[PDB]
């Protein structure tokens, strides 16, 4: 485990070139995320 | 026996809607053209299930009351996706450092996503790794999944351009 940059609790990736992309997050500390919802899923073949 | 009981959400549950509605509604395609994760527009989803643990709750309130009093009482609180083959560990016995990426770009941490399809990508481990336990396909549309949609304290975010 690493730390968060000094003064800092997380870090956000920005999404630079893709246009379509949202942010991506990264913590340090596993106390902060809680695991809300279990989601049980296929993806589906496009038609 | 963890502490963590998984309570069944119903389709018509207001709750159950609005994170389906979430997962779908963040969807996006992928530079790689659905190597890692597949090749898909939208999921089946199958079932929803509210993850309850009273300690791991209170190890996440107690750290999010800490970072919201080194930011002026603004925790940042966002709710994230996080697909990992460690699910049933994390729901049992929370996150901690095994669930971390040594390797990853913004350093040896937990990663999370808003667009669902990415968390997508790390079901089956770094890359998709080998796909589905039974076909070994990354694309499988037989095998089911499972994600986490995730509580998360953001704090005081750097901000990173990529
Ligand atoms: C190493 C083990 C424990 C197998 C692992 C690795 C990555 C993920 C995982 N990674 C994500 C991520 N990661 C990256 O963008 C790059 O890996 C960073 O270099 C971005 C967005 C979302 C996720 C995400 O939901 N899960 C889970 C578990
Ligand atoms: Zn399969």
């Amino acid at each position: 485990m690493a730390h968060s940059p000094p003064g800092h609790h997380s870090v956000t990736g920005r999404p630079s070139v893709n246009g379509l992309a949202l942010a991506e997050y990264v913590i340090y500390r596993g106390e902060q995320a809680y695991p809300e919802y279990l989601i049980t899923y296929q993806i589906m073949r496009p038609e | 026996g963890s502490g963590t009981i998984l309570i069944d959400l119903s389709p018509d549950d207001k709750e159950f809607q609005s994170v389906e509605e979430e997962m779908q509604s963040t969807v996006r395609e992928h530079r790689d053209g659905g190597h890692a994760g597949g090749i898909f527009n939208r999921y089946n989803i199958l079932k929803i299930q509210k993850v309850c643990n009273k300690k791991l709750w209170e190890r996440y309130t107690h750290r999010r009351k800490e970072v919201s009093e080194e930011n002026h009482n603004h925790a940042n609180e966002r709710m994230l996706f996080h697909g990992s083959p460690f699910v049933n560990a994390i729901i049992h016995k929370g996150f901690d450092e095994r669930h971390a990426y040594i390797g990853g770009m913004f350093g040896a941490g937990i990663y999370f996503a808003e667009n669902s399809s990415k968390s997508n990508q790390y079901v089956y481990g770094i890359g998709g790794g080998t796909g589905c336990p039974v076909h070994k396909d990354r694309s499988c549309y037989i095998c089911h999944r499972q994600l986490l949609f995730c509580r998360v304290t953001l704090g005081k975010s750097f901000l990173q351009f990529s």
